[PDB]
């Protein structure tokens, strides 16, 4: 109401850059989180998942049994 | 490396040069408003005062537009910058951009 | 060859400063790294005492005669073999 | 509106926020009534009128600041025209299916379609993630 | 960049032709090529 | 010595611009046809 | 032998507004004649050879 | 094989396949980033109307952007070696089979005990049997034992051609005059395509690869049965 | 002073998307394109043997 | 007059604008080309015939696209108007070798025309392998023919490099330095040097491959000891060098449209520029192995090449972000130029990136010859040579004809080449992750929806095309001269006017030293 305090007025760009570098290298530190659990982690997961208990014999004997085969009928 | 004290004492001392002529004046002006700043009040005081030894009532608006469109998004600088220079403004009979219109398309 | 790089008008200072801090040490700086990266020590073979090999016709005159002058116990055997 | 042509060797004028004291003055050439009005200028600048004040400044400077960063509708043409463009490119794509494309071959057929993804799963094409992952085995069906 | 105004104005009118003739240039000669592929197949 | 300045500088004319139109759709039209000219021809070769 | 450079020197720098591959007389024109001839017919002579290469032959 | 819509790797059929698609997760996660951030900094910088447009020091700014680019590829290549040299270790195999390659066919031999030996071809589209892959089928399959380490020796017999075998990691150039190994294991039976990686001429597209992988006593079976 | 984009740009852009919108729809959906979408959810498998 | 000026020329500028139109009708020609690949690939099955006729199709795109579109327009294009004009040059140290340059390009593409002409043509690749390439496998003229239309580009680039060389060297102002020469000058001399470098190995190796087929030599051939692998590394030694010849002057157009349009009189890190471009040629020499990671090489030497290739991207991230340090601060003006450049640096960036992935010679094995080494090429290649090209265009054009483009007109066209090359090549990562092969006219239905979504991509390309045709036409169909343009002070090339005079400098500038 009374006299206008002075703002900053130097180095407006360069505070703008910083703030805004350091919140992309935050999004960045984010993503990585998601991609790990997302993407990297899901995938070790399925194949570890699938093999745990895979019965190869049984697998084939699916898929002798399909006919899908040329040497075993 | 000087600190802000001595740049802005620079820049008052090359625009209060009393026999500053024109081509001084637009090289002061175009120079400074380069860096990453808005000029201090104390600075635009003696460039508009400049002016006004030069004749020239334009280039005083004009510098005043400058200091403005420095700001960028940062609308509190030029009123305060405007506040500072009320005295200097009334006592040269300056006309803000705003006073004369020049601020709307 | 005229190398890969290309930059002349006037040899100088400059341009010599420019490869010792753009290439030369650069390139020094990778091949510091590629031996950082190997380094760590090998399997010492089994010793076998080849005669063309652990020569002494003389005693070496330092020490017990025996030992070459930068001898190291880990991969270094004497005649009779690796040290205890 | 046609200038000239030793302009490229000599100073020029432009309106640009960064350069804001351009080095040479909008209007050269002044009138008597403009003469006048920079006589004027050197007296105190509160005896200028306020049109007067605009006078000289529109003497010294093309557009204002304000004038020069304006914002246009343009974009509004260049997207609705590559839209266009983009939209009659379907056109050529839908003479060329007409004219120049033939049948696909009998595999994409529905009954194919239907055989062959059995006998992928059968075989149990990517059964890790990619694709017999998404079937179920036990309920024969995909999974939900 | 500033510069004269155009000598020779094109009005939309002259650019829809210019346009036209341009995509016809590139389109009907490959198009006939393409439409008779059938037609090169065989001979 | 040779003409200068816009128009000029070229080894094709400008001075109308619908013979222009010509000269530029004959010159690019030629170069994206002969592609499919030289298909066609290898195709009805044999 | 003795030294005419002076007098090619001479030759060369007549202002007679011939470019230098002419400068030296009527032999230079007719050398030119001869190469461009040669080149344009050449080429011609290689489109012919196009244009019977380009479909089956022999 | 590839199944429609397919986004990425095929599924993984052997240990040096799952390691490769652990891999390009790691390194698409860098390039993701980098192209993302590369993106978002070109929005930062053409988002302000505040200015800067005097001369900028550039030297304290380039020691970061140096070192960690350095540093990133140092923890790509990381990785990258290890399977790198997990490959080419010594695994002694069981088996050894040979292809050549033909324009425009793969033969296989088998000679470690019988002198088997046959031609591969494409299944023509017009003679597929109903639910059988356009260019990928062939006559006469490649028949191995799974779960073991086989060694591939690769050739050919006119131009260049390339087998491969993308669920297993393989691709192994087939050179005239040159006998090129490759190792080969799978962890699961099944039917595993691949086609000709290399330009071959007219029937580049149509010279496909089918490994069948059956457990061994069925390789035995199928062994003795070529006698 | 009103240009060509205050005069007319909303109608090109109104347009151009209308236009591009549907024509490229006609193209995916009319004309017997085949988009080999994956038989995941959707294909109901036959017996081939 | 009109043939000694246009035939019989000594003149930068004029060979110059020679060589623009050149590619320009040769873009026309590799655009054909192009379309007719993705016709081919755009439905499942056979549209022209088998792999003989698509991959002669596919061999001359690419031949045209680099020798005879990308090259001569920036090198001999951009190169011969603006070198001589930023160093205040009065003409190349060699004007009439100059022409012969240009001059043999007519030639060596009229013998590609031949090659694809006779017999059933060269349907090799254009890196023309042996021994399909050989006499067997490719009997018959047309190889030959390419073979010659090689050797003749290769001679024009070589005498063009030692007179770019020796220009940039030799007639710079007396007190200009090296490192005050601009962005653009350097990346020519570099450039140059690579050039000069690299196409004699080329040379040498192509010639081996037409004795093999024509003299009886078996360099390539095992039946004589020869070794179809060592025409892969003689070609490659050039092929990896060229890909680099190929962006450099791109790199340094780019550095100019993106310094001026920032409305910066300087780009950020002059020195770190200079140092990323000659560091980035320098290691283009010492990879080129990359292009053979499934040839059956030891695994030691496949570890070097790993890592050399990828040691590229420090000196190639120094200019990305030196170019984003440029635009940092800037006045920006949204011009279509611009335009072009920040498609550039973010284009180029993603393929870069493909490329470092592409470098590990692990996963290479599974990537090399699908699409995804295609998806990589064609980010750099027709979203970063390209759009450096059309960014020079736009933005030079004034200086070239004296008259302006518009630039509305000039926006929409980028907005759909964009749309096109995206639509066109980012399918095709997820085809070559999915195992589809380079060189194929026919792919197994899987294949089928991302070959569909990109041939509908080189379509809207080919739009772009056609209307930048129209766009030319419009700026000289109007004809508005150029008055002036801003930063003249840091732009030599631009203080003589539009177009400039015949001849410049005739009077030099002066520079001298404080
Ligand atoms: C924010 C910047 C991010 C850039 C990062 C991208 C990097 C890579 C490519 C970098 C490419 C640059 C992007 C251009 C942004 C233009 C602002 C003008 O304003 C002025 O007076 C001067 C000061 C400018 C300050 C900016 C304020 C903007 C005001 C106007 C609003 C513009 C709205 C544009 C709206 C654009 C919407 C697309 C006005 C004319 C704008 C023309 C836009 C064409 C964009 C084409 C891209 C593909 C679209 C496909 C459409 C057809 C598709 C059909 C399927
Ligand atoms: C400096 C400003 C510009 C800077 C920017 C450049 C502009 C860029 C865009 C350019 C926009 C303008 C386009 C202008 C069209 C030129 C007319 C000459 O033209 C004129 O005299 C025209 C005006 C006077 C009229 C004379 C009568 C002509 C009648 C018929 C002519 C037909 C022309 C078409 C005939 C078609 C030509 C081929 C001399 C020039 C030589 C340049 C090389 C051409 C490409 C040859 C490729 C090799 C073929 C091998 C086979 C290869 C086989 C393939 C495998
Ligand atoms: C301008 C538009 C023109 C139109 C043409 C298109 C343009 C391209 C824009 C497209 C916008 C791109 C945004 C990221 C795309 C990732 C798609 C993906 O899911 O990728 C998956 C991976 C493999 O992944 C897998 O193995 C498993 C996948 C399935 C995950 C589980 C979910 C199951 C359902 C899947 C739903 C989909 C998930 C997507 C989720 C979506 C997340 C973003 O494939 C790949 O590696 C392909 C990677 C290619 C290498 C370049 C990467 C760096 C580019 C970053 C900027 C883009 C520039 C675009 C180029 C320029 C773009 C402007
Ligand atoms: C303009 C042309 C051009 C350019 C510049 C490049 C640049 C690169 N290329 Fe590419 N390339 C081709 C054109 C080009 N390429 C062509 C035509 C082929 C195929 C030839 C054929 O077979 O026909 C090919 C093939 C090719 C292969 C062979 C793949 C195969 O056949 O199996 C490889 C492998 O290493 C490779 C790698 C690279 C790398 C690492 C770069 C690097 O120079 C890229 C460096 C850039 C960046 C990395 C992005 C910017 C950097 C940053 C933002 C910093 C931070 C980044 C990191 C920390 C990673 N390229
Ligand atoms: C500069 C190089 C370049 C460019 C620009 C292009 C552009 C395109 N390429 Fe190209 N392509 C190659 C180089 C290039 N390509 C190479 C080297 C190969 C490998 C060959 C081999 O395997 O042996 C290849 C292979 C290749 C294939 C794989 C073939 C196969 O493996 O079977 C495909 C398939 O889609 C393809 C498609 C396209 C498309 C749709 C474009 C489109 O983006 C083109 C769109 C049009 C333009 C980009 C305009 C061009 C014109 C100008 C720029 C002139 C402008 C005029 C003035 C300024 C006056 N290319
Ligand atoms: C450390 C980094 C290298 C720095 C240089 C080191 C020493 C240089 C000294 C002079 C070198 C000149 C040749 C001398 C001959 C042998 C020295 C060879 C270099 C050396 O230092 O060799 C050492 C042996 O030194 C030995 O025998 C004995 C070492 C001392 C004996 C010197 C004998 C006198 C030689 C006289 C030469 C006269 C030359 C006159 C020339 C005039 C012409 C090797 O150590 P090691 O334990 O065997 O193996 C390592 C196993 N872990
Ligand atoms: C059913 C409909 C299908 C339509 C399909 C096409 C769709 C999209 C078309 C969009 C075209 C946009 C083209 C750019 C228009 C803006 C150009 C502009 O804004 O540039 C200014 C235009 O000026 C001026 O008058 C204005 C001049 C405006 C010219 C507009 C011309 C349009 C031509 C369209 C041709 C379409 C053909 C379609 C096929 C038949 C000139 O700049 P300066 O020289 O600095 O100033 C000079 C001043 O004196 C001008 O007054
Ligand atoms: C398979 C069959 C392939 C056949 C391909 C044949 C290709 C081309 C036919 C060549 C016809 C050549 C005709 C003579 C050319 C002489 C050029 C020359 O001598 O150029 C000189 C400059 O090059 C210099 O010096 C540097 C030194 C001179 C360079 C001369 C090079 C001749 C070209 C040979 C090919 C080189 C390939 C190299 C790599 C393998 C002079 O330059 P100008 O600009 O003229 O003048 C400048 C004035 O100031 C001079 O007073
Ligand atoms: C990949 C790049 C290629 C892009 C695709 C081109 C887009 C279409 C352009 C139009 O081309 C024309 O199409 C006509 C058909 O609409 C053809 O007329 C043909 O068909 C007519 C109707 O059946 C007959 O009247 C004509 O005699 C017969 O020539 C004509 O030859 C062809 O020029
Ligand atoms: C200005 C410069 C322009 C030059 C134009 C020169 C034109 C000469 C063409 O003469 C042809 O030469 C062929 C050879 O090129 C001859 O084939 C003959 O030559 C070969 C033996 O040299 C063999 O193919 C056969 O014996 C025989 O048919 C053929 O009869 C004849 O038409
Ligand atoms: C369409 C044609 C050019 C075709 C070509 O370039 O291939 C040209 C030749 C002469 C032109 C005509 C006249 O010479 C000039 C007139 C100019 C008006 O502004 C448009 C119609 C106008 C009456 C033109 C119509 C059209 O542009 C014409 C008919
Ligand atoms: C010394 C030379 C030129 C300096 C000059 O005379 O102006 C400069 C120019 C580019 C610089 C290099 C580039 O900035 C890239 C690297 C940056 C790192 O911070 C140091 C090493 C680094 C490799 C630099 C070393 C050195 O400072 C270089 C090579
Ligand atoms: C590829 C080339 C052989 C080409 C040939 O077959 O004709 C050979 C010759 C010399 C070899 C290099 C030298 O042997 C030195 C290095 C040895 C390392 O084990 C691999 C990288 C290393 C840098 C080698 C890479 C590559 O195998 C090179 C460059
Ligand atoms: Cu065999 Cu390709
Ligand atoms: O070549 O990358
Ligand atoms: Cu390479
Ligand atoms: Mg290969
Ligand atoms: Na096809």
């Amino acid at each position: 109401s009374t006299a206008l305090a002075k703002p900053q007025m130097r180095g407006l760009l360069a505070r703008r850059l910083r703030f805004h570098i350091v919140g992309a290298f935050m999004v960045s530190l984010g993503f990585a989180t998601f991609y790990k659990f997302a993407v990297a982690e899901k995938r070790k997961k399925a194949y570890a998942d699938f093999y745990r208990n895979y019965d190869s014999m049984k697998d084939f004997e699916e898929m002798r049994k399909a006919g899908i085969f040329q040497s075993a009928k | 490396h000087e600190t802000d004290e001595e740049f802005d004492a620079r820049w008052v001392t090359y625009f209060n040069k009393p026999d500053i002529d024109a081509w001084e004046l637009r090289k002061g002006m175009n120079t400074l408003v380069g860096y990453d700043l808005v000029p201090e009040p104390k600075i635009i005081d003696a460039a508009l005062r400049a002016c006004r030894r030069l004749n020239d009532f334009a280039s005083a608006v004009r510098i005043l537009e400058v200091v403005k469109d420095k700001a960028g998004p940062h609308k509190e600088i030029y009123p305060y910058v405007i506040q500072e220079l009320r005295p200097t403004l009334n006592e040269l009979g300056i006309s803000t951009p705003e006073e004369l219109g020049l601020d709307k398309v | 060859a005229s190398a890969a790089k290309g930059d002349h008008g006037g040899t100088g200072a400059r341009t010599w400063r420019f490869l010792t801090f753009g290439l030369a040490l650069p390139s020094v700086a990778l091949c510091t790294l590629n031996s950082w990266l190997h380094s760590g020590h090998r399997e010492r073979p089994a010793f076998i005492p080849y005669h063309h090999l652990r020569i002494r016709t003389k005693p070496f005159s330092w020490g017990d005669g025996n030992h070459t002058f930068f001898h190291n116990p880990r991969v270094n055997p004497l005649p009779t073999g690796y040290e205890k | 509106s046609v200038v000239k042509s030793e302009d490229y060797a000599l100073p020029s004028y432009v309106d640009r926020r960064d350069y804001p004291l351009p080095d040479v003055a909008h209007v050269k050439n002044l009138s008597a009534s403009q003469k006048a009005l920079k006589e004027k200028e050197k007296a105190s600048w509160s005896s200028l009128s306020i049109d007067e004040k605009v006078e000289l400044y529109r003497l010294k400077f093309k557009e204002s600041f304000a004038e020069m960063n304006r914002s246009t509708n343009e974009w509004k043409t260049v997207v609705g025209a590559a839209m266009f463009f983009i939209g009659f490119t379907a056109l050529l794509l839908i003479w060329e299916k007409h004219y120049v494309y033939g049948p696909i071959p009998h595999t994409f057929e529905e009954e194919w379609v239907a055989k062959q993804t059995k006998r992928m799963l059968d075989m149990k094409v990517a059964p890790i993630q990619g694709f017999s992952a998404k079937w179920d085995y036990d309920k024969n069906e995909w999974k939900k | 960049i500033t510069a004269k105004p155009a000598k020779t104005p094109t009005s939309p009118k002259e650019q829809a032709i210019g346009l036209s003739v341009t995509f016809l240039s590139f389109l009907l000669p490959a198009g006939w090529v393409l439409y008779h592929l059938d037609n090169y197949k065989k001979s | 010595h040779y003409e200068e300045g816009p128009g000029k500088n070229i080894p094709f004319s400008v001075e109308n611009k619908w013979r222009l139109l010509a000269m530029m759709t004959l010159f690019f039209g030629s170069g994206f046809a002969a592609p499919f000219f030289i298909v066609r021809h290898q195709l009805l070769k044999k | 032998f003795e030294n005419r450079v002076a007098e090619k020197q001479k030759l060369f720098q007549e202002d007679n507004g011939l470019p230098v591959h002419l400068k030296g007389g009527a032999t230079d024109n007719i050398l030119y004649r001869v190469t461009m001839t040669l080149c344009l017919g050449g080429t011609l002579y290689s489109l012919y050879c196009l244009g019977w290469a380009s479909f089956p032959h022999k | 094989m590839a199944y429609p819509m397919q986004l990425g790797f095929q599924d993984a059929t052997s240990p040096i396949m799952e390691e490769l698609l652990h891999f390009h997760d790691h390194t698409l996660m860098i390039v993701f980033l980098i192209s993302s951030l590369v993106l978002y900094i070109i929005s930062l910088m053409l988002t302000t109307k505040l200015t800067h447009t005097s001369t900028m020091d550039a030297q304290e700014v380039e020691t970061i952007w140096t070192i960690l680019p350095a540093i990133i590829l140092i923890l790509i290549a990381l990785p990258s070696l290890r399977i790198l040299y997990m490959m080419d270790e010594i695994n002694n195999p069981s088996l050894t089979v040979k292809t050549m390659g033909h324009q425009w066919y793969w033969s296989y031999e088998y000679t470690d005990y019988e002198d088997l030996s046959f031609d591969s071809y494409m299944i023509p589209t017009s003679e597929l049997k109903p639910g059988e892959l356009r260019l990928l089928e062939v006559d006469n399959r490649v028949v191995l034992p799974m779960e073991m380490t086989i060694r591939m020796l690769v050739s050919s017999e006119d131009v260049l051609h390339s087998w491969a075998v993308p669920s297993l990691g393989l691709k192994t150039d087939a050179i005239p005059g040159r006998l090129n190994q490759t190792t080969l294991m799978s962890s699961r039976p099944g039917l595993y395509y691949g086609q000709c990686s290399e330009i071959c001429g007219s029937n580049h597209s149509f010279m496909p690869i089918v490994l069948e992988l059956v457990p061994l006593k069925y390789f035995e079976k199928w062994s003795a049965s070529m006698l | 002073a009103p240009d060509f984009h205050d005069k007319y740009g909303n109608a090109v852009l109104a347009s151009g998307a209308t236009f591009c919108v549907a024509v490229w729809v006609y193209m995916a959906t009319q004309i017997g394109i085949e988009w080999n979408p994956s038989p995941v959810g959707r294909v109901t498998p036959k017996e081939w043997r | 007059m009109f043939i000694n000026r246009w035939l019989f020329s000594t003149n930068h500028k004029d060979i110059g604008t020679l060589y623009l139109l050149f590619g320009a009708w040769a873009g026309m020609v590799g655009t054909a080309l192009s379309l007719l690949i993705r016709a081919e690939l755009g439905q499942p099955g056979t549209l022209l015939g088998d792999d003989q006729i698509y991959n002669v199709v596919v061999t001359a795109h690419a031949f045209v696209m680099i020798f005879f579109m990308v090259m001569p327009i920036m090198i001999g294009g951009f190169g011969n108007w603006l070198v001589p004009l930023m160093i205040g040059a009065p003409d190349m140290a060699f004007p009439r070798m100059n022409n012969m340059s240009f001059w043999l390009l007519p030639p060596s593409f009229l013998l590609l025309l031949a090659s694809s002409m006779v017999e059933a043509g060269a349907g090799t690749g254009w890196t023309v392998y042996p021994p399909l390439a050989g006499n067997l496998a490719h009997a018959g003229a047309s190889v030959d023919l390419t073979i010659f239309s090689l050797h003749l580009a290769g001679v024009s680039s070589i005498l063009g490099a030692i007179n770019f060389i020796t220009t940039i060297i030799n007639m710079k102002p007396p007190a200009m330095s090296q490192y005050q020469t601009p962005l653009f000058v350097w990346s020519v001399m570099i450039t140059a040097v690579l050039l000069l470098l690299s196409l004699p190995v080329l040379a040498a190796g192509i010639t081996m491959l037409l004795t093999d087929r024509n003299l009886n030599t078996t360099f390539f051939d095992p039946a004589g000891g020869g070794d179809p692998i060592l025409y892969q590394h003689l070609f490659w030694f050039f092929g990896h060098p060229e890909v680099y010849i190929l962006i450099l002057p791109g790199f340094g157009m780019i550095s100019h449209i993106v310094t001026y349009y920032s409305g910066k009189k300087e780009p950020f890190g002059y020195m770190g520029m200079v140092w990323a471009m000659m560091s980035i040629g320098f290691l283009g020499f010492i990879v080129w192995a990359h292009h053979m990671f499934t040839v059956g090489m030891d695994v030691d030497t496949r570890a070097y090449f790993t890592s050399a290739t990828m040691i590229i991207a420090i000196p190639t991230g120094v200019k990305v972000f030196s170019w984003l340090a440029t635009l940092h601060g800037g006045n920006i003006k949204w011009s279509p130029a611009m335009m072009w450049a920040l498609g550039f640096i973010f284009l180029f960036t993603v393929g870069g990136l493909t490329g470092i992935v592409l470098a590990n010679s692990s996963l290479d094995i599974v990537l090399h010859d699908t699409y995804y080494v295609v998806a990589h090429f064609h980010y750099v290649l027709s979203m970063g040579a390209v759009f450096a090209i059309m960014g020079g265009f736009v933005h030079w054009f004034p200086l070239f004809s004296g008259y302006t483009l518009n630039d509305t007109w000039a926006k929409i066209h980028f907005a759909i080449m964009f749309v096109g090359v995206n639509m066109t090549f980012f399918p095709q990562h997820f085809l070559g992750l999915s195992g589809m092969p380079r060189r194929y006219s026919d792919y197994p239905d899987a294949y089928t929806m991302w070959n569909t979504i990109s041939s509908m991509g080189s379509f809207i390309s080919l739009t772009a095309v056609m209307l930048m045709v129209f766009i030319i036409w419009e700026a000289f169909a109007s004809k508005r001269e150029v008055l002036t343009v801003d930063l003249t002070t840091t732009n030599l090339e631009w203080l003589n006017g539009c177009p400039p005079p015949y001849h410049t400098f005739e009077e030099p500038t002066y520079v001298n030293l404080k």
